[PDB]
């Protein structure tokens, strides 16, 4: 009956699903949990490559609080 | 006695032209067509599970032929031909001789299998019920060759469809 | 970690349009009181996989009075730009974050249609040469249609990147505000991927093959899985058009759990409508777009540059 | 421009064959000439033998013929529209009405023995009566063919996609389609009305009650409405038959031409002689030509 | 070992192979319609895998189904000619087994192996559409009892 | 059986897993069925063998077999006849 | 394998019709296979005097 075409869609969902779990954790691992920042205009890359040059270890992501200035 | 199949008019109040308009953008008998093989998704599919589910038949099948016996054990076949003469495909050749007890029989009782209609005239000619299509109909073969029954063939389908053709002549003999 | 995230894309995309065939016949035959595939595995789970293997080891050979290098390309150019077309995709977060996600995946889908005569003039076939003309005028006619379809929507988002549809139907879906050009949309994917109520470019009943005429083999599961990713994304392009889903920016899974249902839903009626309705004849399919579709696409578009002015309701550029 | 059809790819020798066999052995060819109707062909050829005989069948047998006659004219059309719809594009209601013509097959085989070659219609009536119980099988079948007939034309009649590939194509004339030896529907579906079954009434088709479909454009559409049509009014003609059906024997009772009872011939002289000389020989038919002709579902 | 290797590899392919056959309709005679029954939803030959697909190109067994004419006797070779061979051959029906009513015709080829090798053979007049069902069980266990890889590792 | 069920499938036989020589776990096939039992699977008849089984004689097989094509037990046509022209012996004498 | 009750209200009301009146399916209307024996009828000319085959 028709519940039998569901094991098709059940195997074709998980397969879809993939894509955007894989996308939005590997972005959140690969950038210490927060987003991938997006720069679709140049002002919001000089925010990011500012923060590559303030982090010192040369990682954008990596980001300094007030404790960084005293 | 006929009748006008395509002849209807629509009307052309402001109504019916609305709806017409209302039909044409917002598709409505596509949506009628679409909405109607939603209801057969949901009904329940005739597929029978072969072979686990094989389809019904009647007593009347015609199929493998066999030449069945008498219950003492001699055969029926008393080789009139009858058979062989109202063939319509000329798919049964017969070649008889008088026996050596006697009473003779067919030394050659030979039907081309792939010459055969399944007409059945042989099963009606046959004034002793010998030659008889029985319910097999599953006599497929790799080779052309092993379709071309003989006596020997033949014979050993009558010693094992017997007991399901002789309860369909049981049920049938009656009608002929 | 690209590596990683491109091969957890393809991945999934070839195994999702494997199973597709599964639940294209499943489906089909349950429509038409049939039952599909269920003997090779549990309920159908193993037939793609069978038709696979066998689409990989039965011979396969290039026509004798083929082009063999027009004939080979043109699967590479259908695969590929299958494959390279979900990259932008806005799922959650999109892989590729495009500036220009809308106009690339416009551009690369018009070139979706390179493959199929370049397949049929190489095959040096008379159906091959019918096909691969049916199929050119078909696609571009019905181009027009798509990429105003696509502007008239999108002017109410500001700018054509992707993930801003996100954004612009936080709250209310977009097809309450443009339904009438969801309708045209959702005919011309119908159309630019040859399902079935203008599947002519296939043409069985009339033309036998033209979507692969002596294709075989490799070259057959090409042009099949390259036309069965685009039936799947145009309707995941749909799907993140019009009808928006509940993005949460820390559990970004309920949105993804979201967007496949709703690419499943639209995936399963370009399946229902494909075995409820009859084949367009070509002229008929023409005129239905330069005749029909076309004036109000053209009236509906003006709409749209107007009703944010009247309304004062000109959408964030940024 | 121009369509040449070139037939001829199944030739098969079935004219040159019918010389050599006898009029009982050439039964089976009609069966093999129109593959979806049967009784219908099997009816033409037993009218003309039977004409030629000066023999007629009995009332039971005629009422038979035309209950299975137009049960096959329900199997012809089934398929001619489906397919149509096949080619045209439209798969799905292929399958639906060919689960039904899968149910009639049951009765073919039910009656004969055989699903598709029946070779039941036979000159002077029928091989054997129907099996106890088909009647019932036949009640419930037709039954529920009124609905499966709407869930076919529901999605076609109106159908903006349907109409389009058929209204106004292969529009033909009245005196055109005269000329050019049109029959059937394509006299009625351009409005000439025409009908073997009313005009020039064979068996018992002046009993029975029914509608014509004359159409009215004549181009595919107007045609394919009157198979639809003539696949409902048949329903009325096979009420009619059942409600109807009078008793008696199958063959006419006359052992020179209808071979005798299988009872009779194993215990009289004279039906063993009959019978042998029947299924060898034949019966021979006085010398003379005729030309029958029945409104087959074509 | 390289025999078990070759054996499970085998077992592999024939799997593939059985599991998908795609008939090439050579529709010719009354054999024709009974075909249209088995894939008609009461027998569904669509649920064993085996679905009807055209441009034999893309098919792999041909399902001889009506009388072999010799007008069309070359087209009957060239479409068998034509398709990507891991291929088979069906006859269906007494017409096509050995010509069947018309085997004393003018014009009917006694038997469509006169022109193409013939798989199995299905009887009939015309054979019922389960009986073709069985005939196409009896290809897939043909295909099953294949050792294209045992042969070549032992040539 | 199963009378709820739609006619057509409210009968079915599970094949056994082995009969003749013949492993059938994976190979069932269609003409496994005895003939006895034959008739009531097909709908020919409402009386399974257990309640009517058929009458008994002697040239009625006692082990059902299967389509026996490919297997090294098929059937090969011959003539059933036996010679018509004899031959004439030449006389092994050396003459003269 | 009669569905359930939520699926025969969709069914029907996607067909627009109710089909659980007349149904594709035969359940247990047919007539049962196993009938008893009939007696056929004799023909006209079944006649024991006055039946001379030469009228
Ligand atoms: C732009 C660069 C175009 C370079 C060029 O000459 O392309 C010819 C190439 C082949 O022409 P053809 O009409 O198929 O004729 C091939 C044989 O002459 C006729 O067919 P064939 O069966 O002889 O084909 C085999 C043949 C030709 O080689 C091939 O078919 C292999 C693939 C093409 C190689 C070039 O092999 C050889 O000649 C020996 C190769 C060692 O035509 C193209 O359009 C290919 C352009 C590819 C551009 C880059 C795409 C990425
Ligand atoms: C949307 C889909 C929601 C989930 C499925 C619900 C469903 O259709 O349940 C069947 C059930 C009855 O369907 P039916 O076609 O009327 O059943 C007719 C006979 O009773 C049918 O008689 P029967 O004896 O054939 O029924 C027994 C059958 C009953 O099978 C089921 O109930 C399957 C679904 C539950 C598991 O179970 C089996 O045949 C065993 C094999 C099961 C195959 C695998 C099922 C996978 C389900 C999905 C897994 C995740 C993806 O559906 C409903 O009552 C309506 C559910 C509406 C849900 C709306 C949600 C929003
Ligand atoms: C008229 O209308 C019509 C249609 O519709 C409108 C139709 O639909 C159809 C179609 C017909 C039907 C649906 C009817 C039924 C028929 C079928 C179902 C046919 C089935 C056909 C198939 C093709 C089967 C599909 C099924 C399956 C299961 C496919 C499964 C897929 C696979 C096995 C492959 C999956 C992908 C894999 C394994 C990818 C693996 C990738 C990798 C390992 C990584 C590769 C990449 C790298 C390593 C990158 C790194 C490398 C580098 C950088 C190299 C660098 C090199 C240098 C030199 C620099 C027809 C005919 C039609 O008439
Ligand atoms: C993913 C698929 C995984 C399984 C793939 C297995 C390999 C299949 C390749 C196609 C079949 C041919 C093969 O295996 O070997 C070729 C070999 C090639 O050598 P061969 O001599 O056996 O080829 C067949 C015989 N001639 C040459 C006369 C045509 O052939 C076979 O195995 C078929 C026997
Ligand atoms: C690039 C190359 C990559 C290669 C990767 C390696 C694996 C590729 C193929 C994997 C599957 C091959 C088939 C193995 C099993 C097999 O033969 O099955 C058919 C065979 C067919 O047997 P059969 O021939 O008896 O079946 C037909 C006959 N009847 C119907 C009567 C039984 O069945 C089995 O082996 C039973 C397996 C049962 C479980 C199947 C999986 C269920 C779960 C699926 C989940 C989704 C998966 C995606
Ligand atoms: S059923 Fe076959 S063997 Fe018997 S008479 Fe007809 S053609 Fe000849
Ligand atoms: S009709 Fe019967 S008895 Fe006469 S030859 Fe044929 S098999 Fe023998
Ligand atoms: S074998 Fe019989 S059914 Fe098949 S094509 Fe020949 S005459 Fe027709």
């Amino acid at each position: 009956m028709w519940f039998e075409i569901l094991p098709g869609i059940a195997v074709m969902a998980a397969c879809l699903f993939i894509p955007g779990m894989a996308t939005a954790h590997i972005h959140k691992f690969t950038n210490g949990g927060k987003e991938k920042r997006v720069a679709h205009f140049s002002y919001q890359w000089n925010l990011m490559e500012r923060d590559r040059c303030i982090s010192g270890v040369n990682r954008y992501h990596v980001t300094k609080g007030l404790e960084n200035i005293d | 006695t006929y009748k006008f199949v395509n002849m209807r008019e629509p009307s052309m109040d402001m109504k019916s032209v609305t709806d017409r308009a209302a039909q044409t953008l917002l598709w409505t008998e596509l949506v009628r067509g679409l909405g109607m093989t939603l209801s057969y998704l949901f009904r329940e599919p005739a597929t029978i599970n072969y072979p686990f589910e094989k389809g019904p038949l009647s007593p009347r099948f015609r199929g493998e032929h066999a030449l069945r016996r008498y219950p003492s054990g001699e055969e029926r076949c008393i080789a009139c031909k009858l058979c062989e003469a109202v063939c319509p495909a000329q798919a049964i050749t017969i070649e008889a001789e008088p026996r050596a007890d006697g009473s003779r029989r067919t030394t050659r009782y030979d039907i081309d299998m792939t010459k055969c209609i399944y007409c059945g005239f042989c099963q009606e000619a046959c004034p002793v019920d010998a030659i008889v299509e029985g319910p097999n109909f599953e006599f497929s073969t790799e080779t052309h060759e092993e379709l071309l029954y003989n006596k020997e063939k033949l014979l050993n389908n009558g010693d094992k469809w017997e007991a399901e053709i002789a309860a369909n002549i049981q049920a049938d003999y009656l009608y002929r | 970690m690209f590596m990683i995230n491109i091969l957890s894309l393809i991945i999934p995309i070839l195994l999702a349009v494997a199973f597709l065939t599964l639940v294209e016949r499943k489906v089909l035959g349950y429509m038409q009181l049939r039952k599909g595939p269920n003997v090779v595995g549990p309920y159908g789970l193993l037939q793609p996989i069978a038709d696979a293997l066998k689409l990989v080891t039965k011979e396969p050979l290039r026509p004798g009075t083929s082009s063999i290098s027009m004939f080979i390309i043109a699967p590479i150019l259908g695969l590929s730009l299958a494959l390279t077309m979900w990259v932008p995709l806005p799922m959650p977060y999109p892989l590729i974050n495009m500036n220009l996600g809308v106009l690339f995946m416009l551009a690369m889908s018009s070139l979706a249609v390179y493959s199929i005569l370049w397949s049929g003039w190489a095959s040096n076939s008379k159906y091959a040469l019918i096909g691969a003309l049916r199929a050119v005028a078909q696609t571009i006619s019905y181009e027009v249609t798509l990429a105003i379809i696509l502007l008239s929507v999108l002017l109410m988002n500001g700018s054509y990147t992707l993930s801003t549809l996100i954004t612009t139907q936080e709250h209310i879906w977009m097809i309450f505000t443009s339904w009438p050009l969801a309708m045209m949309w959702f005919i011309s994917t119908l159309a630019e991927t040859n399902r079935a109520p203008f599947d002519l470019t296939e043409g069985e009943s009339e033309l036998v093959s033209g979507f692969n005429v002596e294709y075989a083999a490799g070259p057959f599961a090409m042009f099949f899985m390259a036309e069965y990713a685009n039936i799947i994304m145009m309707n995941a392009f749909t799907a993140i058009l019009f009808l928006g889903a509940s993005h949460d920016p820390h559990t970004p899974e309920l949105y993804t759990i979201n967007f496949v249902l709703k690419t499943l839903a639209l995936t399963i009626t370009f399946l229902w409508i494909r075995a409820s309705y009859p084949r367009f004849r070509y002229d008929q399919l023409m005129h239905l777009l330069w005749k029909s579709f076309l004036p109000l696409t053209l009236a509906l578009c003006m709409w749209h540059i107007s009703l944010p002015i009247m309304t004062a309701s000109i959408p964030p550029q940024s | 421009r121009k369509c040449d059809p070139h037939i001829g790819l199944l030739h098969r020798g079935t004219e040159k064959l019918i010389e050599y066999k006898t009029y009982l052995q050439a039964l089976p060819y009609f069966d093999r000439l129109d593959y979806v109707s049967m009784m219908c062909n099997e009816q033409a050829y037993s009218l003309a033998v039977e004409k030629l005989l000066n023999i007629q069948p009995p009332p039971r047998a005629q009422w038979i013929r035309v209950l299975f006659g137009e049960i096959t004219r329900l199997l012809n059309h089934i398929m001619a529209v489906t397919t149509h719809a096949l080619d045209i594009g439209a798969m799905t209601p292929f399958f639906w009405m060919f689960e039904e013509r899968e149910k009639m097959f049951e009765f073919y085989e039910r009656v004969s023995g055989a699903r598709m070659h029946a070779a039941y219609i036979r000159p002077g009536g029928v091989h054997q009566d129907l099996p106890l119980g088909l009647l019932d099988d036949i009640y419930e079948f037709s039954k529920n063919f009124s609905f499966r007939i709407d869930e076919l034309e529901e999605m076609l009649t109106n159908n903006r996609i349907w109409r389009n590939r058929t209204v106004d194509i292969g529009v033909v004339t009245a005196e055109d389609a005269l000329n050019y030896g049109f029959s059937g529907v394509m006299l009625r579906g351009s409005g000439i009305q025409w009908d073997l079954r009313k005009t020039q009434p064979y068996d018992v088709y002046d009993q029975v009650e029914f509608d014509v479909p004359i159409g009215s454009r004549g181009d595919c559409y107007d045609r394919y409405l009157c198979r639809v049509e003539e696949m409902r009014q048949s329903l009325r003609i096979i009420s009619q038959c059942l409600n109807k059906m009078p008793p008696g024997e199958i063959k006419v009772d006359d052992a020179k031409v209808s071979p005798p009872k299988r009872a009779e011939m194993k215990t009289s002289m004279e039906s063993l002689i009959h019978h042998f000389k029947l299924y060898t020989e034949g019966y021979q038919v006085p010398p003379g030509a005729t030309y029958t002709a029945i409104e087959a579902p074509k | 070992r390289g025999e078990y290797v070759v054996a499970k590899l085998d077992d592999l392919v024939n799997w593939a192979r059985r599991s998908s056959l795609w008939p090439m309709t050579f529709g010719l005679a009354c054999c024709a319609v009974e075909m249209m029954h088995m894939a008609a939803p009461r027998y569904d030959m669509d649920r064993f895998g085996v679905v009807f697909r055209a441009s034999p190109r893309q098919s792999d067994v041909m399902i001889v189904a009506g009388t072999l004419t010799n007008k069309m006797a070359p087209a009957l070779r060239k479409v068998y000619d034509q398709m990507p061979e891991p291929r088979y051959v069906v006859s269906m029906g007494s017409c096509a087994n050995g010509g069947g009513y018309y085997h004393y015709s003018y014009s009917v080829v006694r038997g469509c192996d006169r022109i193409v090798p013939v798989d199995i053979y299905v009887p009939g007049c015309p054979p019922t559409a389960e009986a073709l069902l069985y005939g196409i069980l009896q290809l897939q266990r043909k295909i099953k009892r294949e050792k294209r890889l045992r042969i070549w590792y032992r040539r | 059986e199963d009378n709820k069920q739609f006619f057509g499938r409210h009968r079915w036989v599970i094949y056994t897993t082995e009969m003749n020589g013949r492993d059938t776990f994976w190979d069932v096939d269609g003409s496994m069925v005895p003939p006895e039992w034959h008739r009531w699977l097909h709908c020919m008849t409402d009386d399974p063998p257990t309640t009517k089984p058929p009458t008994a004689r002697k040239y009625i097989w006692t082990n059902h077999k299967f389509n026996v094509s490919g297997t090294p037990q098929q059937y090969v046509p011959y003539s059933t006849t036996r010679k018509k022209i004899q031959e004439w012996v030449p006389p092994s004498t050396p003459y003269k | 394998a009669s569905a359930t009750r939520v699926i025969q209200l969709l069914r029907n009301w996607a067909s627009g019709r109710d089909l659980q009146a007349k149904l594709q399916l035969r359940y247990q209307e047919i007539s049962k296979r196993t009938q008893p024996p009939p007696k056929l009828p004799v023909g006209p000319s079944h006649k024991l005097s006055n039946n001379y085959y030469c009228t």
